């Protein structure tokens, strides 16, 4: 679809947030079940209410360019943010990804940490 | 009344055109907008002094109503 | 304490793109949030293009040299894009055009030294924040 | 039995419409103080709302 | 508060036919306006809007509603008037409104389209610059639940005034068609590409299908929500049809909130 | 608004003319003026007597109009009338809106003594989280 | 827990050393410490060289392994390198963390200074009872 139109970027922003499903590819995840375990989407969605999860900072990436980082941006930098329900009560949640760069915090990784936890300090 | 200087790319409104309060008088290109100038009051608009490709300058009568 | 800004830019840095728009966002709220908290002295000693504006106007008293200082949102060259009208950034937004006309600016130093000074004789009477009485 | 019961003012019907009728009208029938309001206002040192509003609100239940 | 029943089930569960009609709202041709009743009207509860002072600056709409029964204060631009630009009438419009809505704890959404401030040596002379300060200020000031939508379009020092997340927006929520940008691209490539390339056409280039080639490019690159997305200016990049839903749910996440500021007798509110 | 709020002290020095509204706005006694003094050139009034007179006895002057007389003369002879009566401060000063009507030399001891007394006023506002103010 | 309650004027001196964690142990600049100052000698990195280079150039020892290389002097060399660019305060001072890189000698002056400057200090934290310290 021509992205000179709003179906063309209807459609390019839902490609790129299934794109976020799987940030650096599904056989990361693909060796995340042979290792039997849960994603940090799987396990956010497994904590909190069925369709609960609000995302925040979904599309991020990181923008370091030191020793060829720039060359690999992963969307999400690596953790899942956002808020949702438990047992119907609100909660704010993260959740940081093994697969993406071992897991090691980098900037966006904590800027979005430290969203979360301002929202969750302000809504109480 | 052109409400800023702008390109008349369409003119909307015929002679005697009866027109309807709200309704669409010209299209007028400014500021990267092809902002809608639109009658303030229902009742004739004979007269028009629009024409397309004209640079319609900012308070020039468009039509009487 | 009190705080004094001496600006002088044109506007935010293209290139860096949206980020200056994110800065100049958190200085307006700490301008903001220092409102009526702690003296804010705006000195204006050049072109305060676009987003450079909004400071001082958040700020409690505004000093503008006489015609070395000049403020305005939108470039004469926009104005004549959209407007056709021809004018100087002095005709613009000027320091007699701030004093005279739209009242932005507190005062119009002949020169450095005296807004300087202005600045100066302000502190004098204003106390360090509103939990101190004047000096 | 002082509850207060329905009462039919006029007519009587038979069972059957009594039934319908009260099927029918059958069929029709943590305290969070954070951010409450008075934290938000801004008192004077010596505002008497300090006891009357403030906390006559933090500690009414 | 009136009692109202939310659908269980998410966001993309529950939408509604109505809804659906945002996503094909914003026309194609970024010259083309749209009314932002549009959106005002499919937002709110029940289609009621309170509009206030409907008559005295068109560019932006003002008014109550409500969102699940909570009242609302909707704060909007208007690209069927001075293509939705800030003037001094819409900024003391809009700042009034505002501080009237955080007096009384009634939260606000903004609905954001707004290219910028109109330019004009008479909006100069009255003081575009102070009084436009007041909705840059109330905005700030304001304590209540404050959410952004945007539509089209937020540039300049007027992404700035119109809720940025720096002045503290709650939730930001970016459309697909949003245009987060310094200016328009027509502008940036007379900066980031005039100093050596567009003068170097000199050389005998054929300068004008340079300038439009160079808009384009920085078009694909940087006129689109994603750089602010990936710098947490925009919490969300949403359908059109997914407001509603986010609006709501921010709404109810936001109800109570603590925010602290420094202590004041007042704020010296540019007047 | 700016005035009415304002809770430091406020000394108003009613120089020559207060009329109106704009009595209301400079520092009315019920605004919480804490000291209101007149200098005897003071002229403190609803209406400037020329306009006055023509609402206080418009009834006579439509008489003097059919009956013919000179009714610019009966203006100014009621003008004069009126000026002297009751454009002063001491009809202020009876309704003790003018807390003393002083010599002007007095001005400045009045001033000290005032804003020396004055330094903490336990005054107050009911709790809000801010003003609306006009804007 | 303890540097991030306390709300007194912290002021931190960077003598040689601050890796890692405990450089945020040690009082960073974003657990509110109000005047941050480096020495010269300073050195702020994530750890030392030694350890970084086995995880940054990782590929490049990986490379030189299959080469058969002289894989202690590559190892060496970037070692050399890693210190000379990055184990400095001046990138933290650039990332502003570090406020300034000061001669040791105006150490004492700077802590006086800057004590002066903070005798008067709001910190705003949400409200609670108490902490609940990790024990
Ligand atoms: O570029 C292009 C020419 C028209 C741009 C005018 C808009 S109006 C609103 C905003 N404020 C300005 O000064 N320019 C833009």
């Amino acid at each position: 679809v021509d992205i000179h139109t709003t179906a063309g970027k209807l459609a390019d922003l839902k490609r790129r947030t299934e794109e976020t499903l799987h940030p650096v590819g599904e056989a990361a995840v693909d060796k995340v079940h042979a290792k039997g375990k849960l994603t940090a989407r799987e396990r956010i969605l497994a904590l909190l209410d069925e369709g609960s999860f609000v995302e925040l900072d979904a599309l991020a990436k990181h923008r370091s360019t030191n020793f060829g980082l720039e060359k690999n941006r992963p969307l999400g930098d690596g953790v899942i943010t956002g808020y949702g329900t438990i047992d119907g009560r609100d909660v704010c949640i993260f959740s940081q990804d093994a697969t993406v760069f071992g897991g090691s915090l980098g900037e966006v990784y904590g800027e979005k940490i430290v969203k979360v936890q301002e929202l969750a300090i302000k809504t109480g | 009344t052109a409400p800023m200087q702008g390109t008349v790319v369409k003119v909307a409104v015929e002679e005697g055109q009866e027109v309807s309060a709200g309704d669409l008088v010209v299209v007028l290109e400014a500021m990267k907008m092809e902002n809608p100038v639109t009658a303030h009051k229902d009742g004739t608009i004979t007269g028009l002094a629009v024409e397309a490709g004209a640079a319609i300058t900012q308070g020039t009568v468009i039509a009487e109503i | 304490r009190p705080l004094i800004g001496i600006n002088d830019g044109a506007g935010a840095r293209i290139q860096e793109g949206v980020v200056s728009l994110g800065l100049y966002s958190r200085i307006f709220h700490n301008n903001i949030k220092a409102s009526g908290v702690i003296p804010q002295i705006s000195l204006i000693m050049g072109a305060a293009a676009g987003g450079h504006v909004y400071s001082p106007a958040l700020t409690d008293f505004v000093v503008m040299v006489d015609q070395t200082s000049q403020m305005f949102i939108t470039g004469p060259d926009v104005i004549k894009t959209v407007t056709g009208e021809d004018v100087t950034m002095e005709e613009l937004g000027g320091a007699h055009t701030h004093m005279a006309k739209s009242g932005t600016a507190h005062y119009v130093a002949s020169g450095e030294q005296d807004a300087f000074d202005y600045v100066r004789d302000l502190l004098s009477y204003l106390p360090p924040n509103n939990y101190a009485d004047p000096p | 039995d002082h509850e207060a019961h329905i009462k039919v003012l006029r007519g009587e019907p038979t069972p059957e419409e009594m039934a319908a009728l009260m099927a029918v009208l059958a069929s029709a029938g943590e305290r969070n103080m954070w951010g409450h309001p008075v934290d938000k206002l801004r008192y004077s040192v010596f505002s008497w709302q300090r006891v009357t509003l403030l906390e006559r609100t933090h500690m009414r239940r | 508060l009136y009692p109202v029943a939310i659908p269980e089930g998410s966001i993309e569960e529950t939408l509604t036919d109505e809804d659906l009609e945002l996503d094909t709202l914003i026309p194609d041709s970024p010259n083309q306006p749209y009314d932002m009743h549009e959106v005002i009207t499919r937002i709110l509860d029940d289609d009621e809007f309170l509009e206030v002072q409907a008559g005295y600056a068109g560019n932006i709409v003002v008014g109550f509603g409500r969102v699940e029964g909570r009242p609302v204060g909707i704060v909007a631009n208007q690209p069927t008037q001075f293509a939705g630009c800030l003037d001094i009438n819409a900024s003391e419009k809009a700042a009034r409104f505002i501080r009237t809505c955080d007096c009384f704890n009634i939260p606000i959404v903004l609905l954001v389209d707004v290219p910028g401030f109109l330019p004009g040596t008479d909006q100069e002379y009255n003081g575009i610059i102070r009084r436009g300060a007041k909705l840059l200020y109330a905005y700030g000031e304001a304590t209540v639940a404050k959410v952004t939508v945007i539509t089209r379009k937020s540039y300049g020092g007027a992404y700035c005034v119109m809720g940025s997340k720096d002045m503290g927006a709650d939730v930001v929520v970016a459309w697909p068609t949003a245009q987060i940008a310094v200016m328009g691209a027509s502008g940036a490539v007379g900066f980031v590409y005039r100093q050596q390339l567009k003068e170097a056409a000199k050389n005998g280039e054929d300068v004008d299908a340079l300038r439009l080639e160079l808009q384009q490019t920085y078009e694909d690159t940087l006129v689109n929500p994603y750089i602010a997305a990936e710098r947490g200016y925009v919490d969300a990049v949403i359908p059109p049809s997914h407001t509603r839903g986010y609006v709501a749910n921010a709404l109810r996440l936001l109800e109570r909130k603590i925010v602290q500021m420094p202590p004041k007798k007042h704020g010296n509110i540019p007047l």
